């Protein structure tokens, strides 16, 4: 099992929607998490698996995708965070993290 | 609400043992188990710990085999855990979490060699 | 699959729900305390070794709750140990031989107390669990869902020793 | 209510080649097997070869190899044979089935028109 | 795999009897019969009829039946009806070579 994602460094505008996206081989089901993560901070939960809005956040965030491929698009940005976002699958023993992706704005 | 809080930054001589603790408060400390999230300096994240504090057995990550302890304590509220073996390549800090996916986090710690 | 039990019980598999009659035996550990021990009284065989192989795989949408309510289990599926209120996926196993063969499982309890814990009543609900299967050939999946119920009048010991 | 059609009759002089074809609808065709047999007046029916199309995964048995093939169409349902290196086998060539895609029957089911394969 | 079976005379509207000898038996550790049994007019297709052994399918009757032995096979019919003549066939799993039978053609 093996994560790869595509987008990496994304752009330096504020208003435009953006699409970060993971992708996974051997076809991994309805459990993936997407979770940000700030430079200085603990990183933060924001939407279950499958597609699921979880509380803490109340931002325009939401998800979808099933099968082997799964992106998130969100409709407006401002004042949103620096660092990066991190994609999580609960299939078997060996958990493994995608890669990173760095939005500036 | 329920906090994490764990110790501050330790530094090791190489070809040493160091042992980092995370203390919880105010859920049961029985009912819910543990896990371990690496974190190298912007390389990435890595998946290791999986312990649970009722008994003493673990589920280990298939690319260390002796490389980890993993000991857990019932008694004071305050889980604990053992690294063997220390390099250049281990320095990188550690998180504490609680299995309901990665809700609670902790702070994190600077382990360098 | 064709699953059946040891008192000569078995199971539908064209519906999605079916029920399972096992009795318990419990008895208590150093850790913990095993309430019911499946990997005796459930065990399958498939057919068409030749072809066709099978894999067989539980979600996270299983449950305790019945008459007793939601505790911390521990949970062997021929491996390592999982909380029984379970938020993973479980690793994959799978089946070729014409022959019968166990299908581990176990299930635990988390002490609370040293004095002991509630009667079962003969007949009534334990647990739920959700299974779902995928071949290799088709790449569509079927899910269904098993309750298992209660078959014998036992109590569980909980933490410390229970003596009578 | 899902039924199964081939060709028409045909009659090829010995030393060419022939093709017969069978056509399904109804049902998706990814998950279902394909196995073809003959039969003959005065001898004992005996299915050619395994074909699947998820895999397109070829099985044939001793003697029949090296006479024909198998293949289907992955865009519409169509099954392919083509005979090589043809004599004396004027029979009926047919499409059958397989089940048990769980938990079903398993058995040669689903059978579909005869036609007539002469030489001289 | 060799295998071997006309039929007897038939009463008119009682029952009928016919067996399938196999030179090995099959019976693996389960004990449920491998065997397959089929039905054909001429002119129409065949179709399928007992799967397993003594399991129904589609919508035919449920007066087809048969016993099970591992040396002997045996299946009998209740009602005798226009459509319920013609030749009768028998099949068996033996590995990768699948065999049919040679036939067997029930007469007044």
């Amino acid at each position: 099992i093996q994560m790869t994602q595509s987008p990496a460094s994304l752009s330096a505008s504020v208003g435009e929607t953006v699409t970060i996206t993971c992708r996974a081989s051997e076809n991994i089901y309805s459990n993936l998490a997407w979770y940000q993560q700030k430079q200085g901070k603990s990183p933060q939960l924001l939407v279950d698996g499958a597609t699921n809005l979880a509380d803490g956040v109340p931002s325009r965030f939401s998800g979808s995708g099933s099968g082997t491929q799964f992106s998130l698009k969100i409709n407006s940005v401002q004042s949103e965070d620096f660092g990066n976002y991190y994609c999580q699958h609960f299939y078997g023993t060996p958990f493994t993290f995608g890669t990173g992706t760095k939005l500036e704005m | 609400q329920v906090q994490l809080q764990q110790s501050g930054s330790e530094l090791a001589k190489p070809g040493a043992s160091v042992k980092l603790s995370c203390k919880a408060s105010g859920y049961t400390f029985t009912r819910y188990w543990m896990h371990w999230v690496k974190q190298r300096p912007g390389q990435g994240l890595e998946w290791i710990g999986y312990s649970n504090p009722s008994s003493g057995y673990t589920n280990f990550n298939q690319k260390f085999k002796d490389k980890a302890a993993l000991t857990a304590d019932t008694s004071s509220n305050t889980a604990y855990i053992q690294l063997n073996g220390l390099t250049f390549e281990d320095s990188a800090v550690y998180f504490c979490a609680r299995d309901p996916p990665f809700v609670y986090w902790g702070q994190g710690t600077l382990v360098t060699v | 699959f064709a699953c059946k039990t040891a008192s000569g019980t078995a199971i539908p598999i064209g519906a999605a729900s079916a029920n399972v009659y096992v009795n318990l035996a419990p008895a208590v550990n150093v850790g913990q305390n095993l309430v019911v021990d499946l990997s005796t009284q459930i065990f399958c065989h498939n057919d068409y070794p030749e072809t066709i192989t099978d894999y067989v795989t539980l979600q996270r949408g299983s449950a305790y709750g019945g008459v007793l309510s939601s505790f911390s289990g521990t949970v062997k599926y021929s491996g390592s140990s999982y909380p029984f209120p379970t938020t993973s996926e479980t690793p994959r196993v799978v089946y070729n031989s014409r022959t019968d063969k166990p299908w581990p499982v176990a299930l635990y309890l988390t002490p609370v107390s040293s004095a002991g814990g509630v009667a079962i009543k003969a007949g009534s609900l334990i647990a739920v669990l959700i299974l779902r299967q995928t071949n290799n050939y088709n790449s569509d999946d079927f899910q269904f869902v098993w309750n298992i119920y209660a078959n014998n009048d036992v109590v569980v010991p909980t933490g410390g020793c229970d003596v009578s």
